[PDB]
């Protein structure tokens, strides 16, 4: 609808039940020129107030060992000293 | 013969045109057909020629719209030196130009039909006419406001004089060596087109546009306006004729290659064997042309 | 947004690209018939006022939105049927503005448009949620209310007080 | 905060990294993480005696987000200590 | 499945004669009266992209449990159709249950559709074939992605020579559509140029209608508030209503 807002909140409807089992989500990421296999999965994060940490844990080859297990890693945001010279 | 093709072959070779594309640019043949490469001009043609009043309206304005679509995007002021050009050529078998559109084609033709009134055969020569000159624009990599002033003003090129230039496949060498001349001039080609096609572009103005150092393209000048060139060179149309001023720029690019400033240049020119006004040139100039 | 129509005359050998548009004299430079398809505004507020600002705050709350729905040319569309006093009359009870354009070309006048998606916020000290929200000038506004932790509403409102309300 | 760092167990002022630790959103909301630093338990000797030091690893802990009370600060200010 | 997309649904029914669902899940054709029984609708085969590829006709079932799809395609009388797609993902053939199909050409242009009819002459191993060869729907775009003819193409007699009846859009600087003619009054416009359109269409800025005038209708005009409900407009007749 023009001249309406898509932030407008009009409705304090319940969901709905039943319907398509679609378990957890699985992103086979469709990787390109660096040829390597990834894949992430979601955390169970509460969106809470709508301000929740953006986390999903992320399998890259050749990624190294981690606190997640081979090839996995934790998506924390940091700020490191260069080692690679 | 054997130098009319260095003159010309040492040409094409530096443009990277084949015979083949010279001939189909140069041929008058212009055959009488009216198949889809030909009719597909014609047929957008009507509209220019039915929707306008050919006793009011300028022709020139009026068709070079349309073929503008039909040519490979002539813009208007392409398409109308395109026609320009055709109309004071007459590239046909007689005195075939534009105006033959209002009285036959338009008529007689019946716009989608080759079955008329021979007249049609002469469009056909005129219409392929128009598509050399824009082969030409195109294998040339002229200006379009550089283009314009060979069709306008012919004489000032060496081209047809009382007509735009016929496809001479020499004049095709002048009519570039102008294009080349533009791409020299680069950004301030248009100052100097303006200039050239008026009567105020002189020395110095050039030899910016030129990025020449001024007093060479000067000395230069002089040494066009004292030697008997093929056209004559006199400092009222020094700068004004295109023939003046490759004149006037072969004395600059002579004293570059040979590192004397113009004047040193006639210093060496002077010096003649079988001399048939028997100037036979004496030890002095010899000796000084040394110098 | 605007456009412009160019025959099949109009494209340059090789195609169109930024070194040609960018020209002075291309089919995208000015001086050339442009038509105007429409044109769009945010408008900002502080949660305070309800004179629109300047500039954004750093909340970036937006006070509503303009979009323009007729030029000149387009209420020609009316085909007169109505007044030309009683056309203007009717568009401002209607809700429509007359503006100048967001980015204008010298030789035009004001269009008309219609401002929408109105939102009251509350302030800082509450999370910075919605209060009230309308979809114009024309009709009321919806009352939210925010749960103790402003994570969910718990309440709405109608303009004509009706009301609604969830447990979660 | 020490535990959003990864430092030379010895010489702690050269840290190799700064970990998220806090962030705040334009509309008041915040977020703070507590990390966990690594320890011997659950270790045996060899371990503990082969690398001796070997707490320079932290861990993430605890993420708690959704503040009950609105700011415009980071909530990392001042080192205090986040609680439920 | 396991992408979360719907294979089958059933809902329990009354009593009555059911396919039934053997030990390991094959589908037995012959029906048998039962008790416990249920109708068997929705269920499609899958390419594991989504696009559906074999979808059943509706069935009952002495049983809620899924049936099996290697039993299923070997059944037959099990009837679906196939759907066979393009690397785009469009659909370029659809073959029924009666061996009959449907197929689509696409072309840059535009889009040729066949129907059941038209393609009868391909699945030989009622009404003559041969009158809807060549009669496809061809649906022509502009350059912008609009469809601005429609050819159809009409014979009476299967051995006749068929026409072409062509149906013309224009589309104005949004998109929104301008104009219509029917192919009757288009060749008519063709000798008198006094001749509207079949409908014509003027827009505002944000494509709400504002006028439309018809050949068979007369010529409307509405004006919408802000917020889309109506608040002014006039009939054909000239009767005001706000």
């Amino acid at each position: 609808m023009q001249n309406s807002q898509d932030f407008s909140i009009t409705e304090l409807s319940l969901p709905k039940g039943g319907g398509a089992i679609t378990g957890m989500g699985e992103a086979l990421t469709p990787t390109g020129p660096d040829g390597m296999a990834a894949l992430s999965l979601p955390l169970p994060i509460s969106a809470g107030r709508g301000y929740a940490p953006a986390f999903t844990l992320n399998y890259n080859s050749g990624a190294g060992n981690s606190p997640f297990g081979l090839g996995w890693d934790c998506n924390v945001m940091t700020i490191r000293r260069r080692t690679h010279f | 013969l054997i130098r009319k093709l260095n003159t010309i072959t040492s040409w094409l070779h530096t443009q990277k045109w084949s015979v083949f594309q010279l001939f189909i640019m140069t041929s008058t043949s212009y055959n009488k057909t009216l198949t889809p490469e030909i009719k597909n001009l014609l047929d957008t043609v009507y509209h220019g020629l039915q929707g306008f009043d050919k006793d009011k309206a300028d022709l020139l304005h009026v068709m070079a719209p349309y073929i503008a679509a039909t040519l490979q995007l002539s813009s208007e002021n392409v398409a109308h030196s395109v026609l320009l050009w055709a109309d004071k050529l007459q590239p046909g078998d007689g005195a075939m130009t534009a105006e033959k559109f209002w009285d036959w084609l338009n008529t007689k033709y019946t716009p989608g039909s080759s079955e008329a009134v021979e007249t049609q055969e002469h469009i056909v020569q005129y219409c392929q006419a128009l598509a050399q000159l824009e082969m030409v624009y195109h294998s040339t990599g002229i200006n379009e406001n550089a283009f314009r002033l060979f069709v306008t003003k012919p004489e000032m090129f060496g081209a047809a004089t009382g007509a735009a230039p016929a496809h001479d496949a020499l004049s095709l060498i002048m009519l570039t060596r102008f294009a080349d001349w533009v791409n020299a001039l680069g950004e301030k080609a248009s100052s100097v087109l303006a200039a050239f096609e008026a009567n105020s572009l002189t020395a110095e103005q050039l030899a910016d546009a030129m990025n020449l150092d001024a007093n060479l393209l000067l000395q230069a000048s002089i040494q066009a306006q004292n030697h008997q060139h093929l056209p004559p060179v006199t400092p009222e149309n020094a700068f004004s004729c295109w023939t003046s001023i490759n004149t006037i720029l072969q004395w600059v690019n002579v004293a570059q290659q040979l590192n004397v400033a113009p004047q040193g240049v006639s210093a060496l020119v002077g010096l003649d064997y079988i001399e048939s006004m028997k100037e036979t040139p004496t030890y002095a100039q010899w000796e000084n042309a040394a110098g | 947004s605007d456009i412009f129509t160019y025959g099949a005359e109009n494209v340059p050998a090789g195609g169109l690209n930024l070194e040609l548009l960018s020209d002075k004299n291309s089919l995208i430079a000015d001086d050339k018939p442009r038509e105007y398809l429409g044109q769009q505004k945010t408008a900002y507020t502080d949660g305070q006022n309800t004179t629109p600002l300047q500039t954004p705050t750093r909340q970036a709350l937006i006070a509503f939105t303009e979009t323009t729905v007729f030029n000149q040319s387009t209420l020609s569309a009316f085909n007169g049927s109505i007044p030309s006093d009683k056309l203007s009359t009717t568009l401002e009870q209607a809700g429509y503005q007359q503006t100048n354009y967001l980015f204008p070309r010298t030789g035009e006048d004001k269009v008309w448009v219609a401002h929408h998606g109105y939102t009251d916020y509350g302030t800082a000290a509450q999370f910075w949620r919605p209060q009230k929200q309308s979809n114009t000038q024309l009709t009321g506004k919806i009352t939210l209310i925010w749960d103790a932790n402003y994570c969910v509403v718990v309440q709405t409102r109608d303009a004509a007080g009706l009301t609604t309300s969830a447990k979660y | 905060s020490p535990q959003a760092r990864i430092s030379n167990p010895s010489q702690t002022t050269q840290t190799a990294q700064w970990l998220l630790e806090a962030s705040v959103s334009s509309r008041g909301e915040q977020i703070y993480y507590q990390y966990r630093a690594e320890d011997d338990t659950g270790c045996e000797a060899d371990e503990i005696t082969h690398h001796l030091q070997a707490t320079a690893q932290r861990y993430l802990h605890i993420v708690y987000y959704g503040n009950r009370t609105a700011s415009e600060t980071l909530p990392g200010l001042d080192g205090s200590a986040p609680s439920q | 499945d396991g992408f979360g997309r719907l294979l089958q649904a059933a809902a329990r029914h009354e009593a009555g004669m059911a396919r039934q669902r053997n030990e390991d899940g094959s589908l037995i054709i012959n029906v048998q009266h039962t008790e416990n029984r249920w109708a068997v609708t929705g269920r499609t085969e899958y390419d594991n992209k989504g696009q559906p590829i074999r979808t059943y006709q509706p069935y009952f079932l002495n049983d809620w449990r899924y049936v099996s799809n290697d039993s299923a395609r070997q059944e037959k009388e099990a009837y679906a159709d196939t759907h066979v797609y393009d690397p785009i993902g469009r659909e370029i053939k659809v073959i029924t249950a009666k061996g009959w199909f449907r197929r689509t050409l696409f072309t840059p242009w535009f889009t040729v559709n066949e129907d059941e009819n038209d393609t009868a002459a391909e699945v030989k191993k009622n009404i003559d074939p041969k009158l809807y060869q060549k009669t496809p729907t061809v649906s022509v775009y502009d350059n912008r992605g609009l469809i601005i003819r429609n050819i159809d193409f009409h014979r009476t007699t299967a051995n006749g020579d068929p026409d072409t009846r062509i149906t013309r859009h224009q589309y104005d600087i949004h998109g929104h559509l301008n104009q219509s003619i029917d192919p009757r009054l288009y060749e008519a416009k063709q000798t008198n140029n006094t001749i509207k359109p079949n409908f014509l269409w003027q827009y505002d800025l944000t494509g709400n209608p504002l006028c439309t005038e018809s050949i068979d209708a007369g010529r409307t005009v509405t004006l919408n508030d802000i917020e889309g409900r109506p608040l002014l407009t006039v009939t054909a007749t000239g009767v005001i209503q706000t």
